[PDB]
């Protein structure tokens, strides 16, 4: 209370502190058992990967793998991530991950990433700007670049209009760069659409090859189909806890539930639209997120400056979430009960009332509303008053403020 | 020829249980009391796919056994395939071309298998995330759609990336059905207390709907 | 279509004539007031951070704005007590009804305390109550009050307006029969209290009809509780708001708070929980100062309401529309959800007769007046009445006075005043 | 503490300009609260983006101590309005209303000053010793009904009087206190008694 209050002395009142949450009591984790090792490794040594307008789209699902392996990786000439740091990674779990992956030349693999721009983003491969995922390289003029210039590796050089996101064209049609009537002629403004690299193993960084990985993700209320190396507990049940299911971490009363899921929901949802429910993914489970009981600390005391005694309620708590009290407006620790009713003096809520009185103690009590008084009432009783007094209450008003006035610009910029 | 829409082609938005709640979407749907296309089965056509589908077929019979859908619909490239073998269900996107006329005589990317009887069905593409809803139930009319409530359940999400601009219905031969387009249209449900909508209303239908 | 202004009504002005009522009723008016909103109180931080450590103390680079939240909240909270409080605990003792009802014919009983029931909630009381229709960090504190113990002080109320006249708001509740009550109410209104004795009978059926009239009223008609209803909604709605607004982006890269945290490092988390945090302590100031605003809308309708209280229960008020329409007599209070609920009694001319009259009359050449009240012919003899019905007296020497000779007035008339 | 509405208003002045001033002392996300620091370690281009955010915070913090003044004030105009109203109903004259200008049946009242506000000494009348007595709504004199100009008719077993409706005050009915409001027939719990004529 003198923190809540910032001062070393307090009146008699009742005061908010805190919220008492019932601890979290223990640290539950559930996943799939998914844990066959991810083809990662196949992935970042592959053989090669397509000419760039081709990129693969290789689907990884329904197995597990440290990503430190990867990320720690002495392979990589280029690894970048968005919506995630790659410390988490062992703790995702993903719906999929799509390993869109291709060969270019070093001076394009600056157009890989959001928002950036030229023939590879805008004729090859283009990320949406709303992205999720991460962005690998490595240069390959090891094995990509052959004497006499590879190639094999191709880019798309034009296109009638750029590359929505993901899209993906294998077309090989002229392209009219200009006013030439094409009809499937190449010549003057008529152009294949494609260009070969040609790598040399002699080229500088610009033209060497380098082998691409864009890891792609995918994040929903489906069953997770991937996750990092992490292993889970067993389930538990019916006691206040944290909690992690499918990579969603939580914290409630894991409650057994009367709430009848359809079979194919994974989840239930509040008002908010915060995760209200679960199913075990292992287990098949549906557990009812009941909260854990949340009482708001409202410190009862006579002042400081007449006695150091104390008394607390837990708004809306039964005592035994946690002498003592219970009421309607939750849990009284440390308050005595009184049988009597008298006028109130601290107001507690649903009638309670509170006082420290002598032996002294702090009692709590239902309020009186005052003296009680039966009217001599008939149909011919009056009463007549005999004599009289005058009175002179006194009545209180506020009428003006302190007329402040600001510079908001020297108090702002000083 | 035609039907009335009614208030069919609705189907479960999301993987997700709530509380009898009057949620709300905006999402491609069946627009309501839209008439839509009937169709005899003396035929069945190539058709658009456009944005997504609704498609039912009032059977006894059970005549219809599946649809193919995709750019060529001849196999030249990958076509999706779907076909319901009586106790199973085949899938597939075979290049192989099965026969020209495509109903069940009485190399593949993927390839898969799991009046009164009315059969619907619900078909979109979202980013290549192709979306298949479904119900099945006796009904006491061949000539319309009935006109009570129910979403349709989830079959399948196809991530398989297949520009899908044309589809066609398939048969098994030595019934009536109908077709109408989905469009982006605001809406609101009616969950219950088993997490199960019951009701919704298309927003962009009417200013009352509004 | 223009709307009507209602019907019109050229209302036959002259310099000699006034319209008179012969007949009334004593209609009952019922009037609703709001005096409190529910008392919410937010946990600013349990809102916001929702228990991320994380958050709890990057919030503190935001500094005392989590305090003041807190702070407004209790403000509004505690006063919704002293609204309740002063708008009921206006009566000093808790007065009860007396064992037989001998009234002389009113049948208070259906807004009485129920004598049988186990709580003192009237008839009419169990109508309202009966007519009317959180997890995340939001709480509602109870009232201070319990509905009973409200019930206890509007039955107080009532019974000292029963027993006592107005009397027990100012000092004892000084005892005196409800058939003289109702004659003094007369007596203000200048209806002199023999018209009461003399239509006794029938002024109690009216009231005890008109009493029925409000239960089939308030039973029958749905839309009755609507300045109550319509606090509840106003309130149940931004409650709604402030939670689905927890789901909004505010251009972070999700409204789940723990995924953030799930996903990202530190360094990135700190400023996706900016404007996380930002756009929820937006959300919060912008619904406090709703409260704000709305609990002093509620004050007014709480001041209003306890001076509705201080007048029309605890005596008979001079304004006109204030106490009901018209010559207002009394008025009971009734419970309510969040609010109140007045009954008031009041009579209203409505049989006319049209008359002759001269604002003087002439006997010995000088000039007399009404004591109080008009001077009336029909043509056959002149009379006087008291103003709001028609008691032709004749004119004596003992209901008029005297003011020099004639001359000076215009309508004056010459007439046989009488001296017994 | 009778003056507790005074001092809480001067206590929330106080309250609020101590939190706009410490405020101040807040980041917002700035690596220092110091404007000056700011300005002695980075340099423009960079240093105008945590600028921005100490603006943006104390602006913050200042448009909310504005909106608190606003309706702080509302309720103050409010109170100066019932004041006014008060001065004028109980000071330039005596009320009606039932309790509003202080508990009772008012008489009078005095202002006086203070800081912030005002406080009013309500002269006010309370009645202070009952006696019981039968009553009866009229009496009934040679065949007529009789009720009182003014008063009530009560007694105390041995007498009957008309008495003023709120300090007892008895007197014998007369012809010249009663009027007369015809024959005794309609009337309800009437008594038969004397009335005197002079």
């Amino acid at each position: 209370t003198k923190c809540t209050l910032k001062s070393f002395t307090v009146e008699k009142g009742i005061y908010q502190t805190s919220n008492f949450r019932v601890q979290p009591t223990e640290s539950i984790v559930r996943f799939p058992n998914i844990t066959n090792l991810c083809p990662f490794g196949e992935v970042f040594n592959a053989t090669r990967f397509a000419s760039v307008y081709a990129w693969n789209r290789k689907r990884i699902s329904n197995c597990v793998a440290d990503y430190s392996v990867l990320y720690n990786s002495a392979s990589f000439s280029t690894f970048k991530c968005y919506g995630v740091s790659p410390t988490k990674l062992n703790d995702l779990c993903f719906t999929n991950v799509y390993a869109d992956s291709f060969v270019i030349r070093g001076d394009e693999v600056r157009q890989i990433a959001p928002g950036q721009t030229g023939n590879i983003a805008d004729y090859n491969y283009k990320l949406p700007d709303d992205f999720t995922g991460c962005v690998i390289a490595w240069n390959s003029n090891n094995l990509d670049s052959k004497v006499g210039g590879n190639y094999n590796y191709l880019y798309r050089l034009f296109r009638k209009s750029n590359l929505k996101p993901f899209e993906r064209d294998i077309s090989t049609e002229i392209y009219q760069a200009g006013s030439t009537p094409c009809n499937g002629v190449k010549g003057f403004n008529c152009y294949f659409p494609l260009q070969s690299y040609g790598f040399q193993p002699t080229y500088g960084v610009g033209y060497q090859p380098y082998r691409v990985v864009v890891l792609s993700f995918e994040l929903l209320h489906a069953p997770a189909t991937v996750c990092g190396p992490k292993k889970s507990t067993n389930l538990v049940k019916n006691k206040c806890v944290n909690f992690n299911f499918n990579g969603l971490t939580g914290t409630g009363v894991l409650t057994e539930s009367n709430k009848k899921f359809l079979p194919f929901q994974q989840f239930g949802r509040d008002i908010a639209d915060t995760t209200d429910a679960v199913r075990d993914p292992q287990t098949l489970e549906i557990l009812d997120i009941t909260p854990c009981s949340f009482g708001g600390v409202s410190v009862i005391t006579p002042g400081t400056n007449t006695s150091n005694q104390v008394a607390v309620l837990y708004q809306g708590v039964n005592c035994t979430e946690v002498n003592v009290f219970q009421t309607r407006a939750g849990c009284l620790i440390g308050a005595e009960h009184v049988n009597n009713s008298y006028e109130c003096d601290i107001p507690i809520g649903a009638g309670i009332c509170a006082s420290y009185q002598t032996s002294q103690s702090i009692i709590a009590y239902t309020m009186s509303l005052g003296a009680e008084n039966s009217v001599a009432y008939s149909n011919n009783s009056i009463a007549i008053p005999t004599n009289f007094t005058i009175s002179v209450t006194t009545e209180i008003l506020p009428v003006s403020m302190t007329k402040t006035s600001v510079d908001c610009t020297m108090y702002i910029c000083g | 020829a035609y039907t009335n829409s009614f208030t069919r082609g609705v189907y479960y938005p999301d993987k997700v249980f709530r509380s009898s709640v009057l949620h709300s979407t905006q999402d491609l749907f069946l627009p309501f009391f839209s008439n839509v296309t009937w169709f005899h089965a003396i035929d069945n056509p190539v058709l658009p796919f456009n944005d997504g589908v609704y498609f039912a077929s009032t059977e006894k019979s059970n005549i219809i056994r599946g649809w193919i859908f995709g750019t060529t619909l001849d196999s030249k490239t990958q076509s999706l395939l779907i076909v319901n073998n009586a106790t199973n269900v085949v899938i597939k996107v075979c290049e192989f071309q099965f026969c020209n006329d495509p109903f069940l005589g009485v190399n593949c990317t993927f390839e898969y298998v799991s009046f009164k009887n009315l059969r619907e069905f619900v078909f979109k593409n979202i980013d290549g995330y192709f979306k298949i809803y479904s119900k099945h139930t006796p009904i006491n009319l061949v000539r319309d759609l009935p006109q009570g409530f129910s979403a349709l359940e989830p079959l399948v999400d196809l991530p398989i990336g297949i520009n899908i601009t044309r589809f066609q219905t398939l048969l098994a031969l030595h019934a009536a059905y109908y077709v109408g387009y989905l469009q982006p249209r605001t809406f609101l449900l009616k969950y219950n207390e088993n997490g199960t909508i019951t009701d919704a209303v298309d927003c962009a239908l009417d200013p009352l709907s509004e | 279509y223009t709307m009507s202004l209602g019907a019109e009504n050229s209302v036959a002005y002259s310099n000699n004539s006034i319209a008179i009522p012969t007949n009334f009723t004593i209609s009952v008016t019922t009037e609703i007031l709001p005096v409190s909103m529910t008392k919410t109180s937010v946990d600013c931080t349990m809102y916001i951070c929702g228990d991320s450590t994380e958050c709890s103390n990057l919030l503190l680079q935001y500094g005392s704005f989590c305090t003041q939240l807190n702070r407004a909240l209790t403000g509004i909270a505690v006063e919704q007590d002293k609204n309740t409080q002063e708008v009921f605990a206006q009566v000093k003792q808790i007065y009860k009804t007396p064992p037989i009802k001998d009234f002389g014919g009113f049948n208070f009983s259906q807004i009485l305390p129920d004598p049988s029931k186990p709580s003192k909630r009237s008839f009419i009381e169990d109508l309202l109550f009966n007519k009317v229709t959180k997890f995340n960090g939001l709480t509602v504190l109870p009232p201070l009050l319990t509905d009973e113990m409200i019930a206890q002080y509007t039955s107080a109320l009532l019974a000292g307006t029963i027993t006592s006249g107005w009397t027990f708001g100012a000092g004892a509740a000084l005892q005196i029969p409800f058939a003289m009550q109702m004659a003094y109410r007369f007596n203000g209104i200048g209806v002199t209290q023999n018209v009461l004795y003399e239509n006794q009978k029938l002024i109690a059926n009216q009231f005890n009809s008109a009493i029925g009239k409000i239960q089939d009223s308030l039973s029958s008609t749905a839309s009755a509780l609507g300045k109550l209803q319509d606090v509840v909604n106003q309130n149940a709605q931004a409650l709604n708001t402030l939670v689905k607004q927890l789901s909004s982006n505010f251009g972070a890269i999700s409204s789940v708070l723990n995924d953030i945290l799930s996903r990202l490092d530190k360094v990135e988390a700190e400023v996706q929980i900016d404007r996380l945090i930002t756009g929820r302590l937006q959300s919060l100031q912008t619904y406090v100062t709703q409260q704000l605003i709305r609990a002093a809308e509620i004050r007014a309708s709480a001041n209003l309401a306890a001076t509705k209280m201080s007048e029309c229960v605890l005596g008979q008020s001079k304004r006109v529309d204030f106490c009901g329409k018209g010559y207002h007599l009394m008025s009971f209070p009734q419970s309510a959800p969040h609010g109140v609920v007045f009954l008031h009694v009041t009579y209203v001319p409505a049989q006319e007769k049209n008359f002759t009259t001269a604002p003087a009359i002439c006997h010995d050449g000088k000039a007399h007046f009404p004591r109080e009240g008009v001077f009336v012919s029909n043509g056959t003899h002149w009379f006087v009445t008291q103003r709001n019905f028609y008691e032709p007296q004749i004119i004596t020497t003992d209901n008029t006075f005297v003011s020099g000779n004639c001359d000076v007035v215009i309508g004056i008339v010459n007439n046989t005043v009488y001296d017994p």
